RNA sequence: GAAAGUUAUAAAUGAAGCGGUCUGGAAAGGCCCGCCAAAGACGGUAACAGCCCGGUAGUUGAAAUGGCUUUCCCUCCAGAGUGGAUCCUGAGUACGGCGGAACACGUGAAAUUCCGUCGGAAUCCGGGAGGACCAUCUCCCAAGGCUAAAUACUCCCUAGUGACCGAUAGUGAACCAGUACCGUGAGGGAAAGGUGAAAAGCACCCCGGAAGGGGAGUGAAACAGUUCCUGAAACCGUGUGCCU
RNA sequence: GCGGAAAAAGCGGAGCCGUAGCGAAAGCGAGUCUGAAUAGGGCGCAUAAGUAACAGGUCGUAGACCCGAAACCAGGUGAUC
RNA sequence: GGUUCGUGGUAGGAGAGCGUUCUAAGGGCGGUGAAGUCAGACCGGAAGGACUGGUGGAGCGCUUAGAAGUGAGAAUGCC
């Protein structure tokens, strides 16, 4: 506890500014000179531009959001070779594994990496590609 | 507290994959008769958030 | 390493659990969660009155313009003498905590740092008939501790508290209890066969 | 000043332009002077039009 | 209404060094020896004390009053099933128009809730809601009331804590402060802590009307002398080495 | 949040960020949108790294580096001038 | 460890540091005189640090780390 060395370059010292000219941030404490920026809680809002009309109301507003919108848990096939030959997978094996933890309106499967052992994968959705290559390897994929 | 979102800019840009941000393109409401045929198919494309204008409002935007 | 009996004979030898008492500590890991357990410990209870929670002010002292004078907006202004100050402290925590891994890895590692300084010693028991500091005082002699000392023991053991509550180095724990920074404030760790039991249970 | 049945009163809101400037108002009970028998005894009571309305007796 | 238990409101008891030397005005300090410790908290004591004092841990304690907890007394008490012939199940209400407000929701496509005004149901085959609205389905039964706990705050009390302040700070206020003072009044609102361990607070003599001083004396110190720890700088003087 | 000493752990996986993007959306998915298109092009992928905590820098909301108006509004006090 | 090219500087960016109060741990000083204060012809590249002597009469350094009411010559600043 009399010699505690803190991981070099986890900590460094503040800057202090308004203490002496020898510091370089004296006086002005790197303000510069005047203006709305110079002021104490001086500074224009985030995105104003003086008065030029702002960037977002220049272009239009698009689209809506759908009330009923599905985003589906990924589990993409390279996952799928964590489970050993002959094993069909389910959500619920999906959840135990902690491959996903939230299951969002259900599991899709999709067709990236590749696959090698012959499963019974059984998911909400699937990738026309990922069930092409469930059954290419061996296997028979039902929706749930 | 929590920095709020500026919700006019959220209903016009959209964040991509790397983090970049997209838009529309204004000239894209009546006025039409002005603007030439090959205007309007380049107009109504989306576009992607200037440099500089990033800088400017990414914080607003973020999340 | 060695296990020897209260009276201080040799009782055998313990095997210490090399997951435990056996890593190779990590120095930085353990400054890390010695900080955020002292910066925990404080209370920050300290307030200051700002110009306004200061008594009275309200009125302008004299007239903006023609008296001659400085202008001043409130005899409670913070340049003046029983003025509010400026910023200073509020009432906050200081406390935080690093992940669960990392303040497990530094238990692990100061142990194991007690085991690499022959400065663990482990009791097949540690008992007292009665509360007697006396006893207590002549049961570290035996042990030939000298320095400060935290004793880890867990049940079984009774009267142990008692007796060594009034001894200025030496610091009591049940093994449930045994942290970082208790045992950095301690230049030995006698622990029983018993905690042992109970400190790998965890770890 | 209050209906003495079903206690309607003044309370207040705003009044509004075509531009939305609010400014206060009031809406004050339709309270009429009617003599009813409150503790069997007659006498002179605001009463609301609406507690009139029908039901009770002057 | 009793009783017993417990807690609070006073208290009691409570281990161990006059240890030997050094310095010192004084020892709790140094050096060298012991001892107690369920007590090495804190404070005081002529400098820094676990063993000098008040105490502390531990162990006892209440005539009286109040709080709480049990137990007794006392007071109070009907519950199942089976049938839907018939009856009842909150009316100027619910709803609606108009004008407002509350709902995160600015009248909007605006459900839901409340206010004023006017209009105004059905009422078990009945009624409401599911964000205009209709139909279906689902869930619910308004227009009557009560209801502890988890939550908010602190003028207070008790015990404590602080990488909070230490007299221009910290409360405005460490001091007879909301005082003095200012203002017709509402109201505004200060400054100001330290002799010494102990008054041992300077007998007596001398100059002086006194103030003040010089001796004498007390004290470790009086250049600690009743606004009296320290006593910086500005500023004011006296003396004189060099220069003018 | 429980347990605890204003501890330490342990428990607590609800949630959050990341692991997939494209599209206003239905949706499709290493692609997708546009499009009659197996065309071109946009954004993506091929060219994996995040997350927790602390510390520095900057920004936002807070008085937000400090001092300073004239004014405005609300409740009072004043016709002893 | 040496060669080469550099080393004026306002706003400003970057870096390394000095000192102040407090905490922890370790190690110390101090009635044979602590802090403070005064003086000096000493030491360090700077911020600064010692040493000796006077005054003072009880507390204070150092090391590593941590935390900040952390540094004043100007505000017609306040007292
Ligand atoms: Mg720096
Ligand atoms: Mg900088
Ligand atoms: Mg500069
Ligand atoms: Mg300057
Ligand atoms: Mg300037
Ligand atoms: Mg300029
Ligand atoms: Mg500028
Ligand atoms: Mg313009
Ligand atoms: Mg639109
Ligand atoms: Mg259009
Ligand atoms: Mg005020
Ligand atoms: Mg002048
Ligand atoms: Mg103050
Ligand atoms: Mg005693
Ligand atoms: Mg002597
Ligand atoms: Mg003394
Ligand atoms: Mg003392
Ligand atoms: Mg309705
Ligand atoms: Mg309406
Ligand atoms: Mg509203
Ligand atoms: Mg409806
Ligand atoms: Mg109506
Ligand atoms: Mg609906
Ligand atoms: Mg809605
Ligand atoms: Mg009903
Ligand atoms: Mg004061
Ligand atoms: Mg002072
Ligand atoms: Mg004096
Ligand atoms: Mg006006
Ligand atoms: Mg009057
Ligand atoms: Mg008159
Ligand atoms: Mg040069
Ligand atoms: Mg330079
Ligand atoms: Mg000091
Ligand atoms: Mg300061
Ligand atoms: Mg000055």
């Amino acid at each position: 506890l009399h010699e505690l060395k803190p991981s070099e370059g986890s900590r460094k010292e503040r800057n202090r500014v308004g203490r002496g000219t020898g510091s370089g941030n004296g006086k002005t404490s790197g303000r510069g000179h005047k203006g709305q920026k110079a002021r104490s809680g001086g500074g224009v809002r985030l995105g104003f531009e003086g008065g030029q009309l702002p960037l977002f109301r220049r272009i239009p507003k698009r689209g809506f959001t759908n009330i009923n919108r599905k985003e589906f848990a990924i589990v993409n096939l390279d996952v799928l070779n964590r489970f050993e030959d002959g094993t069909e997978v389910t959500p619920e094996l999906l959840v135990e594994t902690g491959i996903i933890r939230n299951e969002k309106s259900g599991i899709k499967i999709l067709s990236n990496g590749n696959i090698e052992k012959k499963l019974t994968v059984k998911a909400n959705k699937f990738s026309a590609a990922a069930k092409e290559a469930i059954e290419a390897a061996g296997g028979k994929t039902e929706v749930i | 507290p929590k920095m709020k979102t500026h919700r006019g800019s959220a209903k016009r840009f959209k964040r991509t994959g790397s983090g970049k941000l997209k838009r529309r393109h204004g000239f894209t409401s009546h006025m039409f008769a002005n603007k030439s045929q090959k205007q309007k198919r380049k107009l109504r494309k989306s576009a992607m958030v200037s440099a500089g204008d990033f800088k400017r409002i990414r914080q607003m935007v973020a999340k | 390493l060695s296990l020897l009996k209260q009276d201080g004979t040799n009782a055998g030898e313990i095997t210490l659990n090399d997951t435990v008492f056996g890593i190779e500590p990590n120095e930085k890991v353990v400054v890390d969660v010695i900080l955020s357990q002292r910066a925990s410990l404080r209370q920050g209870t300290h307030k200051v009155k700002n110009r306004s929670e200061v008594r009275g002010g309200g009125r302008k002292p004299w007239r903006q313009k023609g008296t001659g004078r400085a202008r001043q907006g409130s005899i409670r202004s913070p340049q003046w003498r029983g003025g509010g100050v400026v910023f200073g402290p509020t009432p906050r925590s200081y406390a935080y905590k690093l992940p669960k891994k990392v303040r497990r890895l530094a238990i692990k590692s100061i142990l194991s740092s007690k085991v690499n300084e022959e400065k663990l010693v482990v009791l097949e028991g540690l008992t007292f008939d009665a509360p007697k500091t006396k006893e207590f005082a002549a049961f570290l002699k035996n042990i030939s501790v000298d320095t400060k000392a935290l004793i880890v023991v867990a049940g079984e053991s009774e009267n142990v508290e008692l007796s060594a509550r009034n001894l200025q180095g030496i610091t009591v724990i049940p093994a449930e209890s045994i942290s970082v920074l208790e045992v950095a404030k301690h230049d030995k760790l006698i622990i029983t066969k018993a905690a042992v039991e109970k400190v790998e249970e965890v770890l | 000043k209050e209906c003495v049945i079903t206690g309607r009163k003044s309370r207040s809101g705003n009044k509004r332009s075509h531009a939305m400037n609010s400014s206060k108002r009031t809406w004050k009970a339709n309270l009429q002077k009617v003599r009813i028998l409150v503790n069997g005894k007659p006498k002179k009571v605001w009463v609301s039009a609406r507690a009139l309305k029908s039901g009770k007796v002057e």
